[PDB]
């Protein structure tokens, strides 16, 4: 059983057998990898783009004349909102960013009246501001590991400040705790000394 | 609108059956010991009839004797398995008087339904048969009238092995008398254990029971790989390790690193193998039986040496050369032999009923073991009599252990019903009923020799307790003619197994009471 | 044969009413299943499991585990219970019937044409003034104290069948927690899983069981002349094994010569001998590891008086390696002397019922212990483990909480009062869904008294006006008599942490279900 | 302790700071929606940093777009205006479905929010209402500027 | 039901639905197996799916080779199982109790009472039911004697008093001389062969130890008198080594030198058993017996046939626990140590073949500390009752030894057991008066039974032997014979007191939670 509500998640479990039912399933996968939120409103408006459509192309239409007056009318939407917008991250400050953050969870789960999942994202984001070269403050947002465990309510949820690894010590010997830590992290195999295919102990 | 009647306390099977109760546990069991009395009851004495049994393998087994007659019967009763599996303790104490448990315990559950059906329950019928058990056994040492015991040679013991013969041999009671007594005294351990094992029956098929003998040896059914079939000096080498060569166990590599070593390696071998064959053939041998296969270069150096090869893939038979010829198995390969050499008198081959045969007779020192090689028309036949052979084997096993013996033929089951019947008269108890029911049980047994003859058993069992008036205690029955007028069985000469026939009593009693004792059954769902 | 041109094949489709009044009554069908196993006078729900066995239990975890359902809302209801098992302990059966009575008063704003988030809404609302009213009814707790904390576990195995065998459970339960609770570094840990073990064994009585000072297995000596009763022995624990294995590699000998065979054959008979000089350069007494042990590795030790113990599981090996301080070495040749179990007490290989068991006990301070169980049969048996594990968790709670919230229905009407009060000043829409909150907590004392039998109606008005005062607060319901006995008299106590959990998932469980308006079955995945 | 598991922790790292998030649920129906809805949370905060620019959510630019493309069609439309025409008409299901959603007034909420989408574009007098969108918890016509309610 | 509408496949059971199905199961079991408490008994034939006969009447035995499909009778199974593992007997009079404590109870629930009311009073009852056992068990410092009437009784249930007489004098006498001065008996001393030679009373007690493997050499010595036992654990036949190597040769004659080779260790083996008999001053008959534990090569088998040793092979685990005892030696793991101090010795050492099997037997030790019941049993069922009956035997007297009082027989313990109960009915001044009453009841049924088993009357019996315990003070019981009380500590029956005590304490419990259960139901599918 999955429960959700984000229009990604459910259209990917669905299965679909129509040509043009893939396009628009498809067309949900791809938001996420570009915006990552704008992943239910694109469904509904390319679908009644289709439904607007197909009232025109009865009425003896032709439908390059919907496909170059779709192009002219797309174009003109993105001019226009380009020169109609408030004001950029610096008269708003940090209350822009709280405030973007509660809009997309007011659609789910976590969508409560106070501050606290608002908070946590932000200073999430913040914390991650990896520079790049030309001045590009990059903020890589898939190297903040989500972990779940089902425990207490929702308030409960720590914002740790570091790494949380999902795995265990091993063996019950070492200890649990160490502070002033010197991590070594290292990728091979602490077993013991096997010998290769070309090799062979005669 | 029809009702039925459902389950009431305790019905739980899932496709099982349960029973309780006397009549629907104790009386069915009894009923089913019933049929196999009866089916037995014609195959018991001399004049007993065989019957074709055929096995869920399709092959034919025709017997009379009611041993064998169990064993290919696929009996699914649970009660009727305790009078098979009682029958199978006879043959595997004494080999005789495996037909006289299904007649006396056969004949105890008959008489029981007719004392728990008219009085007391089997509280009293278990013990009223122990207690004329255990005087049944006092009266056995009574009845004792010869002995086994004086000149024991091969004349005496012909006659004291024609009982056990004629109960399934009728009219070769003569002859397998006497292939009977070659072979069982000459395998004497002067005064010590008689072994069974030590008597082997080879089936060649050929003519009739008139060509059989006992050869002082044993008889194999292989060939030589050779021309040294003639053997009479007859010094037998016996080997358990295959007569190939010596090659190691783990893995077996050869490695060669030039020339030298590749083109001697060919000509290294066939000087080993020759430098081994050669030592047992100046030690004197001239038989060399294996256990496992030959190389063919052995082959070669057997008959540049002339010595005989035997091969011998069964284990069993390898031991049983060892105790003919009086050697020992080697397990290594061919060493020179200091003492453990075997010593026969004649090692020959010849084709007797289109079967070429490696005999290892002995001439003079006979005696170390005898094989009987008998000759039969069928091969069903020839089972017959190896089933009455191996009967006179087991009889000459129980004059070893006890030498005592009884009249048989009748004379000893009409006494044991005569003094069972005195201690059930002289008993001041409700219980005597169950002793004068287990007299009467001995009486069934005659009665199945009578029924088996074509005599009116009313008749014959009337004149057993005329003659019997407390002084002759010997006539039995005399089944040869109708109209018997029946006469002493230590002249006729019909006497065997006391020891046999202690066992049988006891062996069928607790039989019978074991039973009596089952008052509930549950069976499980069959597969 | 054409196929049809449709959409979405072989799936279903649902939305609306169907699914909003839906999810309630599977939510209410899970709620009337385990609603007789709340109080005291509870009975037991005898279960049948797919592998033949039986869970005669009233525990509410162990009976929710043993429904398999085919409802989606149902399958969320189980997964409730799970959550409040890994958390506490006697946190299971109040939370399924307290998420069916906010989902039963849910349903009834649903058919006022009321928006499901506004329910949501006044829910979070009420799930934030109920952490902060059992903040202030709580009281410190002296963890110091034996018989204080007695009195919290016994409260909490009154419900369970080990109530009658309360003045041996509660000793037994109390010292398991006391001696695996371990703190090496900084940082302070109870572990009652991996290191108090709990061992049952058919036969004996109930009263005979008590928790050992230490470890014990099921495992005979490995050679008879080796000793069954060592004073005080020294324990060396080991990992690899005391044989002679093939290496990791494709090694390959050419045997040439006469010499090399047997040479072979006696290089292996030196490598266990070393490797058994190694282990008795510090004097030991009882040698333990997990692999094979060779014979040739049995002569050595059973010449020097050793006695061995062959095929002890690893987490056996965890457990003795804290009650007799030992270190489990897996290289032979470098054994220290830290690495030696001394301080351990009287080892003795006993036999109950034709079997050995090798007990390791009596130590000075160990860290893990093993309940010895003994009981009629394996059913009892597992009924006895179930509520000592509800037993253990509810005192770590105190250990790490230490504050007690008064049980048997006062805890319930301290809240539902202050909900209650506080729900004078919304003046809004959404004033009576927070009422609501208040009314839910009410089937908590519902459940104590329709399990004795005792009226809901003369004792539920009664005990609303005893909270309607601010000085008392702290009257619940006995469930043994069937009267309103002040809790401060009877000793019915339960902790912070069991409470705080029960409403804070009973909450998010009636959040969870009232956003789901559709529900789409069929589909298949990889 | 992280309810029965083992779970290992690194605080700051002395190197970058970085962050990770522990969740916490009632059940693993829950923690499964956390996951996804948080996913979508961080993706929204770096498009606003990256790209300094945000949008009036709401609706309010699926109602200003409503109008201007009515006004664009009628000027270079000859042929094509009716594309353009059914393109605002395509838009105002965002809006649209938010009325259904919340059971509020449909075809009046729409109305009142285009009426004043449309005195901003054709009334240059400074009415700064750009910024209206929907209050789905009340039924009215609100300003998203003071509210709160921003997208990317 | 809640059950049905989330499961439609899953049945259920309600709060007086379930209680008739536990309780009228329960009726199912105790009026199967009434019919073989005590002597007089009947036997039960039990057949499996293969056909084979499993005749005995132990209540364990019976519960476990039953066709039967239930929930309540997997319960009461599961406590007769215990019963029948850690003191033996006691398993036939453990579901009659259980099948009179649901049904007693029954009467009073069903009669508008609660079943808690009920398993309260079963507490208080057992409160007064443990401490009268304790007043009325005999300390008798556990005689030679009184161990007889203790294997008697516990034998005669299960055969039919003619090898009670025979397997009593093979029980006690194996069990006194295993341990002594205040030790725990081990019972994995004690070997049982099952053997089929002479007859079922014919079952001895050899002092020694009967292996069920003989020699595997033709030549070696089939009687041996004094003997020296070597006990030992290495592998004599030809094994490998770990890394896989195998043989390079390059000639013919070569290839004969590694074989020669190739055994040389194990040679080395055999030559130090060789070099041990001549050390013991071999200018005698001097008989050498080998055990040997893990198997041996016929090459090791014709070396040691030479010099005259007897070599067994693949003995048991245990056998090289039971044989060390008897003999005396060390049972050692190596050759590298051997001594005269780790032999063995025995004054007879001999083997008998039955259908080509041999058994080796072991006989005249001087202190053995480790025995073997010969039971000659002729078929092949006959031999599970000897076998089940001797272990309940065993288990008898190791219980009256280990604990230092006896208790009484037949009705002596629970005819006095339900009198104490009346008496103390008004000690619990609540609603739980009619508990006591049905846990009184209840434990009337063991003289109830015997009485029924034996033909006589079951309420008549049940008058007079109360009669003369409320007229008298001793603890007067039931008599099979001619149904008169009679005392069962003058006559010689006597019974355990680990198994009485269990019988109040398992039973009891697991009626306490039976009738606590309202929700039989089957889900999981
Ligand atoms: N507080 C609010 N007031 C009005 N509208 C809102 C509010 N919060 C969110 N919305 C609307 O809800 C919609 C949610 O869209 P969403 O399903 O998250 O898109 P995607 O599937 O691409 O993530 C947004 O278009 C936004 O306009
Ligand atoms: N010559 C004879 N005259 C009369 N009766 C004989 C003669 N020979 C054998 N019998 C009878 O035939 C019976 C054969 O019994 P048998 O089937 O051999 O018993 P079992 O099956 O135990 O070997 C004997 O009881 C014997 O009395
Ligand atoms: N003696 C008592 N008097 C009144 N109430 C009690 C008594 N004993 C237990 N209770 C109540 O019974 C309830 C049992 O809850 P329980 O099912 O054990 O929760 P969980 O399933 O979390 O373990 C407790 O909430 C407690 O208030
Ligand atoms: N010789 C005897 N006389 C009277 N009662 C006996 C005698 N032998 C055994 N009993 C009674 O038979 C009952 C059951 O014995 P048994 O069958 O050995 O144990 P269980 O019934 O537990 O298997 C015992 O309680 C005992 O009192
Ligand atoms: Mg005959
Ligand atoms: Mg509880």
């Amino acid at each position: 059983v999955t429960i959700t509500n984000d229009g990604a998640t459910i259209l990917k479990l669905l299965e679909v057998e129509h040509p043009a039912a893939k396009v628009l399933c498809e067309l949900a996968d791809l938001q996420d990898k570009e915006v990552g939120d704008g992943t239910t409103s694109v469904v509904i408006i390319a679908a009644e783009l289709l439904k607007n459509a197909d009232e025109l192309v009865k009425q003896k239409i032709h439908p390059t004349s919907v496909i170059s007056g779709y192009r002219l009318a797309c174009k003109e939407a993105v001019r226009y909102i380009n020169e109609n917008l408030i004001v950029n991250t610096d008269e708003l400050g940090r209350d822009c960013l709280i405030n973007a953050a509660k809009t997309s969870m007011s659609s789910k789960i976590i969508g409560i009246n106070g501050d606290f999942f608002a908070n946590m994202v932000v200073d999430a984001v913040l914390a991650i501001k990896y520079t790049d070269i030309r001045g590009q403050p990059r903020y890589p947002v898939n190297s903040v590991n989500i972990l779940k465990a089902h425990g207490r309510s929702q308030m409960e949820s720590m914002l740790i400040s570091g790494y949380a690894l999902n795995c265990v010590v091993g063996s019950q010997g070492m200890p649990k705790r160490i502070v002033n830590a010197k991590i070594a992290c290292l990728d091979f195999s602490l077993q013991k000394t096997k010998m290769k295919l070309g090799v062979q102990v005669v | 609108h029809v009702p039925k009647a459902p389950g009431f306390a305790q019905m739980l099977k899932e496709g099982a059956k349960h029973f309780s109760g006397l009549e629907e546990a104790v009386y069915r069991n009894i009923q089913a010991c019933k049929e196999l009395a009866q089916t037995t009851r014609t195959a018991y004495g001399p004049n007993g009839m065989n019957k074709m049994v055929i096995n869920h393998l399709e092959k034919l087994f025709v017997t009379n004797d009611a041993a064998t007659i169990l064993r290919e019967l696929e009996v699914q009763h649970p009660a009727a398995k305790m009078i098979v599996m009682a029958s199978h303790m006879q043959e595997q104490e004494v080999g005789d008087g495996t037909n006289f448990v299904l007649v006396f315990a056969g004949a105890l559950l008959e008489l029981a339904e007719e004392l728990l059906r008219i009085g007391l329950s089997v509280s009293e019928v278990i013990e009223g048969y122990e207690i004329a058990c255990r005087k049944a056994h006092e009266i056995l040492p009574n009845l004792v009238c010869c002995s086994a015991k004086n000149l024991r040679d091969i004349d005496e013991v012909s006659s004291l092995l024609r009982t056990s013969i004629m109960s399934k041999q009728y009219g070769n009671e003569v002859f397998l008398a006497k292939l009977i007594a070659q072979a069982c005294v000459s395998i004497f351990p002067d005064s010590g254990h008689f072994n069974v094992d030590n008597i082997r029956v080879c089936k060649i098929l050929g003519s009739g029971i008139s060509s059989s003998s006992v050869l002082h040896g044993m008889v194999f059914k292989k060939e030589t790989e050779g021309d040294v079939t003639s053997v009479k000096d007859a010094k037998i080498a016996v080997y358990s390790c295959p007569f190939d060569g010596m090659i190691t166990e783990t893995k077996g590599t050869v490695l060669i690193k030039t020339a030298e070593e590749l083109m001697n390696f060919s000509k290294g071998e066939e000087n080993l193998m020759d430098a081994q064959v050669k030592a047992i053939a100046d030690t004197g041998a001239n038989v060399v039986v294996t256990g496992g296969k030959v190389a063919d270069m052995a082959l070669h150096y057997a008959n540049k040496y002339n010595i005989m090869l035997v091969r011998l893939n069964s284990k069993w038979d390898l031991r049983r050369l060892c105790k003919t010829v009086g050697a020992t198995a080697l397990p290594r390969l061919t060493p020179p032999v200091l003492e453990e050499m075997g010593h026969c008198d004649s090692v020959y081959l010849s084709e007797v009923g289109d079967t070429q045969v490696v005999v290892f007779k002995h001439e003079k020192e006979d005696g170390a073991i005898s094989t009987i090689v008998l000759r039969g028309s069928t091969d069903n036949l020839m089972d017959d009599i190896e089933r009455a052979v191996d009967d006179g084997v087991n009889t000459f096993k129980v004059l070893t252990r006890d030498k005592r013996l009884v009249p048989g033929g009748g004379a000893t089951e009409i006494e044991l019903a005569k003094q069972i019947t005195s201690y059930g008269e002289t008993c001041p108890g409700l219980e005597q009923y169950a002793i004068k029911k287990f007299a009467e049980a001995f009486e069934a047994i005659p009665r199945a020799l009578a029924e088996n003859s074509g005599v009116k058993a009313n008749e014959v069992i009337s004149k057993l307790y005329a003659v019997h008036q407390e002084g002759n205690k010997n006539v039995g029955l005399d089944i040869e003619a109708e109209v018997p007028a029946v006469k002493d069985m230590l002249e006729a000469g019909i006497l065997d197994t006391y020891l046999g026939k202690y066992w049988a009593i006891k062996l069928a009693t607790n039989a019978a009471v074991t039973v009596l004792r089952v008052d509930q059954i549950i069976m499980a769902k069959p597969a | 044969h054409r196929p049809v041109l449709v959409l979405s094949q072989n799936t279903k489709r649902e939305s609306g009413r169907k699914v909003q009044s839906g999810n309630i009554n599977a939510a209410k069908t899970i709620a009337d299943i385990i609603r007789t196993c709340l109080g005291p006078k509870s009975m037991m729900k005898m279960l049948l499991d797919p592998m033949g066995g039986i869970v005669m239990t009233n525990d509410g975890n162990a009976i929710l585990r043993e429904i398999q359902v085919q409802h989606p809302a149902a399958k969320s209801m189980i997964e409730i219970s799970r959550t409040q098992d890994e958390e506490v302990g006697d946190g299971t059966t109040s939370v399924i019937i307290l998420a069916g009575e906010m989902l039963s008063v849910a349903e009834h704003f649903l058919e006022q044409q009321m928006h499901p988030t506004v329910v949501i809404s006044a829910y979070r609302k009420a799930l934030d003034d109920m952490i902060s009213t059992l903040k202030k009814i709580s009281i410190p707790v002296d963890i110091s104290d034996s018989d204080m904390m007695l009195n919290i576990i016994n409260s909490s195995i009154t419900t369970k069948a080990i109530s009658r065998w309360s003045s041996l459970a509660c000793n037994i339960a109390l010292d398991a927690v006391k001696m695996v609770q371990f703190e090496e570094n900084g940082r302070k840990e109870i572990d009652i899983k991996k290191y108090a073990r709990v061992e049952k064994i058919p036969g004996g009585i109930i009263e005979d069981s008590c928790v050992l000072r230490g470890v014990m297995i099921n495992k005979d000596v490995t050679h008879p002349r080796m000793r069954r009763y060592i004073k005080n022995p020294r324990i060396v624990l080991l990992d690899s094994s005391l044989e002679y294995k093939k290496g990791e590699s494709q090694t390959d000998i050419e045997i040439t010569r006469e010499e090399d065979f047997t040479r072979i054959l006696q290089m292996e008979e030196e490598y266990i001998q070393q490797l058994c000089e190694d282990i008795i350069q510090l004097k030991p007494d009882v040698v333990i590891t997990e692999k094979g042990i060779s014979d040739l590795a049995q002569h050595y030790l059973m010449r020097a008086n050793i006695t061995a113990i062959r095929r002890v599981r690893k987490t056996d090996n965890n457990r003795i390696a804290r009650a007799c301080g030992a270190r489990i070495v897996s290289r032979p040749e470098e054994l220290r002397e830290d690495d030696v179990g001394t301080g351990a007490g009287l080892l003795e290989i006993k036999k109950i019922g034709d079997e050995y068991f090798t007990f390791i006990t009596d130590c000075k301070d160990p860290k893990a212990c093993t309940i010895l169980l003994r009981g009629a049969s394996k059913e009892i048996l597992s009924e006895v483990e179930r509520n000592l594990q509800d037993a253990m968790q509810v005192c770590r709670n105190v250990l790490l909480d230490p504050q007690l919230v008064p049980g048997g229905g006062a805890s319930e009407m301290a809240v539902a009062h202050a909900l209650t009060e506080k729900s004078k000043a919304m003046t809004g829409v959404e004033q009576w869904p927070y009422r609501a909150v208040a009314q839910a907590l009410e089937v908590i004392p519902r459940t104590l008294i329709q399990n004795c039998g005792a009226s809901t109606i003369r004792l539920l008005t009664s005990l609303r006006a005893k909270h309607t005062q601010e000085n008392c607060e702290t009257w619940g319901v006995n469930g043994e008599t069937g009267t309103l006995v002040d809790m401060k008299e009877l000793g019915i106590w339960e902790p912070l942490a069991v409470k705080l959990q029960t409403y804070k998932t009973a909450v998010e469980t009636a959040v969870l279900l009232l956003r789901i308006d559709d529900i789409v079955s069929g589909h298949k995945k990889k | 302790r992280i309810c029965d598991d083992e779970l290992i922790l690194i605080k700051n790292t002395k190197a970058r700071t970085s962050a990770s998030i522990i969740l916490r649920g009632a059940n693993d129906f829950m923690c499964d929606e956390m996951e996804r809805s948080l996913h979508d949370a961080l993706c929204v905060v770096k498009r606003v940093l990256e790209s300094k620019s945000v949008v009036p959510g709401g609706g309010a630019v699926e109602a200003a777009l409503s109008i201007y493309l009515e006004n664009y069609a009628t000027s270079m439309g000859s042929r094509e205006q009716l594309a353009i025409a059914e393109f605002a008409r395509s838009l105002l299901v965002i809006p649209n479905t938010l009325a259904v959603n919340a059971a509020q007034d449909s075809t009046d909420l729409v109305a009142k929010l285009r009426a004043f989408h449309n005195e901003a574009q054709v009334n240059p007098e400074r009415k700064n209402l750009k910024w209206i969108g929907l209050d789905l918890s009340n039924g009215k016509p609100r300003d998203n500027k003071q509210a709160g309610v921003f997208e990317p | 039901a809640a059950v049905k509408t989330l499961n439609p496949k899953a049945e259920v059971a309600r709060a007086q639905a379930a209680l008739a199905v536990n309780i009228s199961a329960a009726r199912g079991l105790q009026d199967v197996l009434r019919t073989n408490l005590g002597p007089k008994g009947t036997m039960k034939m039990l057949v499996s799916g293969a056909g084979d006969i499993k005749l005995t009447k132990d209540g364990n035995v019976l519960l476990h080779e039953m066709q039967i499909q239930h929930p309540t009778a997997s319960l009461i199974a599961k406590v007769a199982t215990a019963q029948d593992d850690i003191t033996g007997d006691g398993t036939t009079s453990n579901v009659l109790i259980i099948g009179e404590l649901l049904k007693q109870a029954d009467l009073y629930i069903s009669e508008g009472l609660h079943p808690r009311i009920i398993t309260e009073g079963f507490e208080a009852a057992k409160e007064k039911a443990l401490q009268f056992l304790e007043e009325v068990k005999v300390s008798r410092e556990m005689d030679r004697e009184t161990l007889i009437d203790v294997a008697r009784t516990s034998l005669r249930t299960k055969v039919h008093a003619e090898l009670a007489d025979v397997l009593t004098e093979a029980v006690v006498d194996s069990i006194l001389a295993i341990k002594k001065q205040d030790e725990p008996i081990d019972l994995f001393m004690i070997e049982i062969m099952e053997m089929k030679h002479k007859s079922e009373t014919d079952t001895s007690l050899i002092r020694g130890l009967v292996l069920d493997h003989g020699a595997r050499h033709p030549d070696m010595k089939k009687r041996v008198e004094d003997a020296y036992i070597l006990t030992c654990n290495v592998s004599l036949e030809y094994e490998k080594t770990e890394v896989n190597s195998g043989f390079f040769y390059k000639s013919a004659e070569e290839r004969e030198k590694l074989v020669k080779a190739e055994r040389k260790f194990i040679e080395d083996r055999v030559k130090k058993i060789i070099e041990l008999k001549r050390k013991v001053c071999g200018d005698s008959d001097k008989g050498f017996v080998v055990i040997n534990q893990k198997g041996i090569d016929p090459f090791s088998l014709d070396a040691l046939s030479k010099e005259g040793i007897v070599a067994l092979r693949r003995a048991k685990r245990r056998n090289m626990e039971r044989l060390t005892l008897a003999c005396g030696g060390v049972a050692l793991n190596s050759f590298d140590d051997l001594s005269p101090d780790c032999l063995g010795h025995a004054g007879l050492v001999y083997e008998y073949t039955l259908g080509e099997e041999k058994f080796t037997f072991i006989e005249k030790c001087n202190n053995p500390r480790s025995v073997t019941l010969l039971i000659k049993g002729p078929n092949k069922h006959t031999l599970t009752q000897i076998k089940d009956a001797v272990r309940d035997g065993l288990r008898a007297v190791k219980n009256a030894i280990d604990d230092g009082c006896v208790v009484p027989g037949a009705g002596a313990v629970e005819v006095a057991m339900a009198e104490a109960l009346i008496k103390h009915k008004p000690s619990v001044k609540g609603r739980a008066q009619l508990g006591v009453q049905a846990f009184a009841d209840a434990l009337l049924i063991i003289p109830k039974v015997l009485a029924q088993n034996s033909g006589f009357d079951l309420q008549e019996t049940l008058v007079k032997i109360q009669a003369e315990h409320s007229e008298s003070g001793q603890l007067v019981g039931v008599d099979l014979n001619t149904g008169e009380p009679m005392v069962a500590a003058e006559v010689g029956v006597w019974d355990n007191y680990c198994v009485k005590k269990q019988l109040l304490h398992s039973c009891t419990v697991i009626a306490t939670n039976i009738l606590l259960v309202d929700e039989i139901m089957r889900a999981g599918m």
